[PDB]
RNA sequence: CACCAUGUU
RNA sequence: AGUGUGGAGAUCGAAGAUGAUUAGAAACCAUUGUAGUCCACACUGCAAACGAUGACACCCAUGAAUUGGGGAUACUUAGUAUCUUUACGGGAAUAUCCUCAGCACGCACGCGAAAGCUUUGAGGUUACAGUCUCAGGGGGGAGUACG
């Protein structure tokens, strides 16, 4: 249920901003805690250099050696 | 005249459904339980002539057992009923 | 409380509709309830009524004719401009053909299409089809 | 058949059994009495529902008990209903 | 145990409502005119019906048997059925007056026949 | 080939009676599919397979599988019909429910969204059909608009003789079992809605089992 | 059986563990500050 | 999960009462609500047929006209305990909701 | 349903027609009371049954007879009873009406089973009790047949156009119902005049033991 | 109403 | 339940003890027993604190009951008793009918994914608007970390 008061504008603005941080995706694009954790910041790219070439196996139920590289 | 038409006077309508005399409500192609019953006319002397008064009862009236007392309402209405008894 | 005294009498004309009542009562009554009970009658959509004096807000006895498909009040009022008649018919009426949306102008209590002919707008204060 | 009831014109039989606020138009239940005293013959008039005990003006002891209900008036006096009008 | 099939009572069934007059309360001589009415490979089959056919007559005399319908004595009972008796039922409890309650006679003094001739209070 | 069983299948054959309307205005049930055959004409009837899915039934020697199949059916001119059954094959499965599909044939009523210039192009007013959790809403819309529906609706509707609708539909829409049916029941509560051009009482015909009493007689006896 | 499935142990007896882990780390930063 | 009564299991409708005191069971003394536990009034004789012929033919008071003492006592159980004992039993879902009145 | 259009009092119930309803306890209710039977109820007596109006029953039982008599193809009407004491009613009734008509258990699915080699279809459903004749009117509600009934002061009247008011739990008064039912068709037809009284005894139509 | 734990992906 | 301070301390009884059972059993069972359980005063504010169902208001079909208080004994008015009865007594309880308020039962529309709900709504909602308010946005991490 919800107010439906000609004058009270201000409580569904205020209930819309509260209630908008429940969504992940919408919380996600409005806080800058997953670009500080993001390692390419925000871009679409970003240039390494290799470290080392790994083996990762795949998850069950494949069986794999998926070929990686630390950058 | 009832029915949808255009400009040109067309009735564009695929059939008109029967109305219920009970409820003023369309009968559907698919109620299976409105019914129709007809009653005879009698003349002067008491013996039936060759015509017959005939009511539309809808399915969803049947289903609330209030046909009975729709129908009461409807002969007393069209005068086949006597309402009361008279003074004795 | 009861907040509403159009909501409540359109919602028991609706209800009593619903059920293939013959007539139904209406409590309480206004000049608001009977303006629209007129606008109903006008068109057709329900029958005779009468109004009972009480010494208070009246009651009122209303003849259904079985063709109201449904009655109601829009809340809150929604301020409606000339050029909102076809929105309001867009999202309330179930068709362009037939039903009524109902407001309150400066005018008086009216139909959308009476209202859209004099040039007025108003708010809405219902609807029935 | 039978006769349907007109919700603006009810039957006396359904109209009698409401409650007097239930009713098509509200209206009390009480009623005013015409009390002579047990012992004086002195006309006193008394609320059908009265609680607060009444006295004969001149007689000067108690003419009906509050109850719960209508009033119990005292034995051996007369008494009949003033016309509600 | 010993519980006769639906394939030999039916067979049963058949052979009483066919031939009634021709069977007996004895199994032999039932069982000799089973042999010719009946067409079947298994002997033990038929004295199983000569068997169930006997019982069934044996319960045919007691009274009807469900299941079995015997065209002749249908009519018979529906011959003493139908004999109406010299007066009908309603002319003797009208002679004798109709007895009725108090809410009875208030009901047929409002009518326009008024209270039946016949018919007194309790 | 075919002998009738009903009353209303022997006049049918009689040819006693021409129209499906007469059946509808009744509300005379359908028992036998051929009676749908006779009144359509050839040709006109089209029939389309919407739905083939397998449903299982566990068993102590594994599970036993069944074919449901979806059957439309219509003339794209206000006639609609949907059948559904479940047969062992899938051949079997699709017969019956073609069947099924004329038992359910329903009328459509045609309107239009403005102006009344020509044929009935979309539905005369908003109607929602429910089943399950799926309901289907339809909306009139102007010429020109086409079916603005999921592809299983938009058959439907094209079946139905609908040109321009607006739809939207809500619930677990993949359920196509539901959605099939919802669509359906937005149709057929097309011809339930009091509009004010059916206000006026109309004169009460006659049954056509009842006008016809006599020559069924006929047909019992023989 | 009463309830649903709890994908791990009873709720109840994980409260107690998540009360006592509290506690702990409670007395630890006491002795640090 | 899913409602089983629309009692609950208990004579306690929603708006009647807070709490009920709860009782002691007759066989395992597991606390249960008064409400809800299984009530049976039981009325024993002493002995059986044969145990109390015996006991009238060398009983002067007792005999043909005296009847001997009963056993009267009303046993309260908890849900298990009355499954366990057979006073009562699982039902199909349709004879769930058959209430009895009275001793039958 | 006397009110004829000439206004005429042909069809208004008579002394002969009243005597023989007091007669055999036709009025007589079942003590218990349903709310849809209230209207046909005239009031309660000491002992506790309820007491049927005699004039609304016999409006009732002449529109019955009205509906019964227009259909121009008897054997159209098919009149049901399960309670054994209408077997010999319904069996005379349907002799001198030549209506269809089946006693005892009624078979599931002989209204709507097309190829059960049993299946009828008939136009006019006649019941002795709604009550035990729920199947025959459940079956009728699929396939558009109006049912009358004879009902008592507890009917359930789901499904039911046409009730008769009255007792249908004796065997005088069930074979009493049928005779004026099978009198006014015949009046209403014109096949007995209306001034000679009937020769036909309602003692065949009651329900005598097969013993 | 003694004691009946477990089963590689 | 727990905490503080005074009381009280029969019963039962976290902890603990002993005896069994067991592959093990500091579990279930047996015998005990501390804190508690009870009271006064002061804290704590958590429960499946449940109808897992927020509050106020409107409409809403049927049958049998129950608690408290009253009234009666498209019609112009429609019945009836029983028991006790020298002082909380012009009494008390009953029977029939009506009524207002309260906890409910079997059960018509309608609603719902279903189980089920139904004048006691979870009905009167895509034909979506009586009023206010609280909370939710895949499962975990976690009602955890930090303040
Ligand atoms: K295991
Ligand atoms: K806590
Ligand atoms: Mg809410
Ligand atoms: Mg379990
Ligand atoms: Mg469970
Ligand atoms: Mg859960
Ligand atoms: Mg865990
Ligand atoms: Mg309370
Ligand atoms: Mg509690
Ligand atoms: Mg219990
Ligand atoms: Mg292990
Ligand atoms: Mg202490
Ligand atoms: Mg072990
Ligand atoms: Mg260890
Ligand atoms: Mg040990
Ligand atoms: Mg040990
Ligand atoms: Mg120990
Ligand atoms: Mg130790
Ligand atoms: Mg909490
Ligand atoms: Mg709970
Ligand atoms: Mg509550
Ligand atoms: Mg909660
Ligand atoms: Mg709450
Ligand atoms: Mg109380
Ligand atoms: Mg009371
Ligand atoms: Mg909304
Ligand atoms: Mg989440």
């Amino acid at each position: 249920t919800k107010t439906n008061g000609q004058n009270a504008a201000r409580k569904l603005v205020r209930l819309r901003c509260r209630n908008r941080w429940a969504d992940k995706g919408w919380k996600r694009a409005h806080t800058f805690s997953a670009r500080k954790a993001n390692p390419f910041g925000g871009s679409s790219h970003a240039k390494g250099i290799v470290l080392e070439k790994i083996g990762v196996g795949a998850k069950q139920p494949n069986s794999a050696i998926r070929k990686c590289v630390r950058v | 005249t009832i029915g949808m038409f255009n400009e040109e006077g067309e009735n564009v309508d695929l059939y008109i459904p029967r109305k219920c005399h009970a409820t003023t409500t369309l009968i559907e192609a698919h109620d299976h339980a409105a019914v129709q019953i007809s009653i005879a006319n009698v003349g002067p002397n008491g013996v039936i002539n060759g015509t017959t008064t005939t009511l539309c009862i809808a399915g969803y009236l049947r289903s609330q057992g209030e046909s009975d007392h729709a129908i009461n309402h409807i002969t007393i209405d069209r005068g086949i009923m006597r309402i009361k008894t008279g003074k004795p | 409380t009861m907040m509403s005294v159009l909501a409540n009498a359109l919602r028991t004309i609706a209800s009593a509709e619903r059920r293939g009542k013959r007539q139904v009562l209406i409590r309480p009554s206004s000049k608001v309830v009977v303006k629209f009970l007129q606008v109903m009658q006008k068109h057709g959509y329900i029958g005779e009524f009468e109004i009972i004096d009480d010494h208070r807000a009246g009651k009122i006895v209303v003849n259904l004719n079985g063709r109201l498909n449904k009655c109601g009040a829009i809340c809150p009022r929604f301020d409606c401009a000339t050029t909102d008649y076809e929105k309001w018919m867009k999202n309330i009426l179930p068709s362009r053909q037939f039903g009524f949306v109902v407001l309150t102008t400066s005018l008086g209590i009216m139909d959308h299409e009476e209202a859209r002919s004099r040039n007025t707008g108003g708010k809405v204060l219902g609807f029935f089809y | 058949g039978f006769f349907d009831a007109d919700l603006s014109y009810p039957t006396v039989r359904t109209e009698r059994m409401k409650h007097k606020r239930r009713r098509l138009v509200q209206g009390p239940n009480s009623y005013f009495m015409d009390v002579s005293c047990p012992r004086c013959r002195q006309v006193t008039v008394v609320y059908s529902h009265a609680t607060t005990s009444v006295e004969c003006k001149g007689c000067s002891k108690k003419l009906c008990r509050p109850t719960g209900g209508k009033a119990l008036l005292v034995e051996g006096c007369g008494y009949r209903r003033k016309p509600d009008h | 145990g010993k519980i006769r099939t639906k394939t030999v009572k039916r067979a049963s069934r058949q052979v009483v409502e066919k031939y009634y007059s021709k069977l007996n309360f004895d199994f032999y001589q039932n069982k000799r005119v089973i042999m010719d009415v009946t067409i079947a490979e298994s002997k033990k089959l038929k004295n199983k019906i000569a068997g169930y056919t006997t019982h069934i007559m044996k319960r045919l005399a007691r009274g009807p048997v469900r299941g079995i319908s015997l065209k002749l004595q249908e009519e018979e009972r529906e011959r003493r059925m139908d004999h109406a008796p010299a007066t009908s039922d309603v002319d003797k409890v009208i002679q004798s007056g109709v007895s009725v309650d108090k809410k009875t006679m208030q009901m047929l003094q409002r009518l326009e026949i008024g209270v039946p001739r016949r018919v007194k209070r309790a | 080939e075919w002998v009738p069983c009903t009353k209303l299948g022997r006049l049918v054959k009689a040819q006693k009676v021409t129209s499906l309307e007469e059946i509808f205005l009744f509300s005379m049930p359908i028992k036998e599919h051929q009676i749908v055959d006779t009144l359509i004409a050839e040709g006109q009837l089209h029939d389309e397979m919407m739905k083939i899915y397998p449903v299982q039934k566990a068993t102590s020697a594994g599970q036993r599988t069944r074919f449901k199949a979806f059957n439309v059916v219509g003339d794209c001119d206000g006639h609609i019909g949907i059948g559904a059954r479940v047969g062992k094959e899938v051949s079997l499965a699709i017969r019956a429910s073609m069947i099924a599909a004329k038992l359910n044939i329903v009328p459509v009523r045609r309107g239009y969204w403005g102006n009344k210039i020509g044929e009935p192009h979309t539905i005369p007013m908003k109607v929602t059909g429910k089943c399950g959790s799926v309901a289907v809403r339809l909306v009139p819309a102007p010429r020109g608009t086409g079916i603005v529906a999921a592809p299983v609706p938009k058959k439907i509707l094209e079946f139905a003789g609908v040109e321009d609708v607006y739809t939207s539909s809500r619930g677990k829409t993949r359920t196509h079992g539901n959605l099939i049916m919802a669509t359906f029941y937005a149709l057929r509560k097309t011809y339930g809605f009091l509009t004010p051009d059916l206000w006026a009482d109309t004169e009460p015909s006659r049954d056509p089992t009842d006008e016809h009493a006599e020559l069924l007689a006929e047909m019992t006896t023989a | 059986g009463t309830v649903s499935r709890p994908r791990g142990m009873r709720p109840k007896w994980h409260k107690k563990r998540i009360k006592r882990l509290k506690l702990r780390r409670r007395r630890m930063r006491q002795r640090s500050k | 999960m899913t409602t089983k009564r629309r009692n609950h299991g208990r004579s306690k409708p929603a708006h009647s009462r807070g709490r009920v005191k709860p009782i002691h069971c007759f066989n395992c003394g597991r606390l249960t609500p008064k409400d809800k536990a299984v009530g049976r009034f039981v009325v024993r004789r002493m002995l059986d047929a044969a145990s109390a012929r015996d006991v009238a033919e060398a009983s002067p008071v007792y005999g043909a006209n005296f009847p001997m003492p009963r056993l009267y006592m009303k046993q309260r159980f908890c849900i298990a305990c009355a499954i366990h004992s057979r006073t009562v039993r699982a039902r199909p879902v349709g004879n769930r909701k058959i209430r009895y009145t009275k001793k039958v | 349903m006397s009110a004829v259009e000439s206004g005429s009092k042909v069809l208004r119930m008579k002394e002969s027609d009243a005597q023989k309803l007091l007669a055999m306890r036709c009025h007589i209710g079942t003590r218990n009371q349903s709310s849809a039977m209230k209207k046909y109820i005239y009031g309660r007596t000491a002992e506790g049954s309820h007491i049927i109006d005699v004039h609304m029953m016999w409006e009732k039982l002449i529109l019955a007879a009205r509906v019964i008599a227009a259909v121009e193809n008897p054997k159209d009407v098919c009149v049901c009873s399960s309670r054994l004491y209408g077997t010999r009613a319904i069996y005379k009734f349907s002799q001198h009406v030549g209506t269809s008509f089946h006693g005892g258990r009624f078979i599931p699915g002989t209204f709507t089973n097309q190829i059960q080699k049993k299946f009828v279809q008939p136009r006019v459903l006649v019941v002795t009790d709604p009550r035990t004749d729920h199947q025959a009117i459940r079956e009728a509600s699929l396939v558009n047949i109006p049912v009358i009934a004879l009902c008592d002061t507890d009917a359930p009247l789901e499904y039911v156009d046409i009730a008769i008011p009255c007792n249908n739990r004796g065997i005088k008064s069930i074979g009493m119902m049928y005779w004026l039912l099978a009198r006014e068709v015949l009046r209403l037809r014109g096949t007995i005049v209306r001034s000679v009284p009937w020769e036909e005894k309602v003692d065949l139509f009651f329900y005598r033991d097969p013993n």
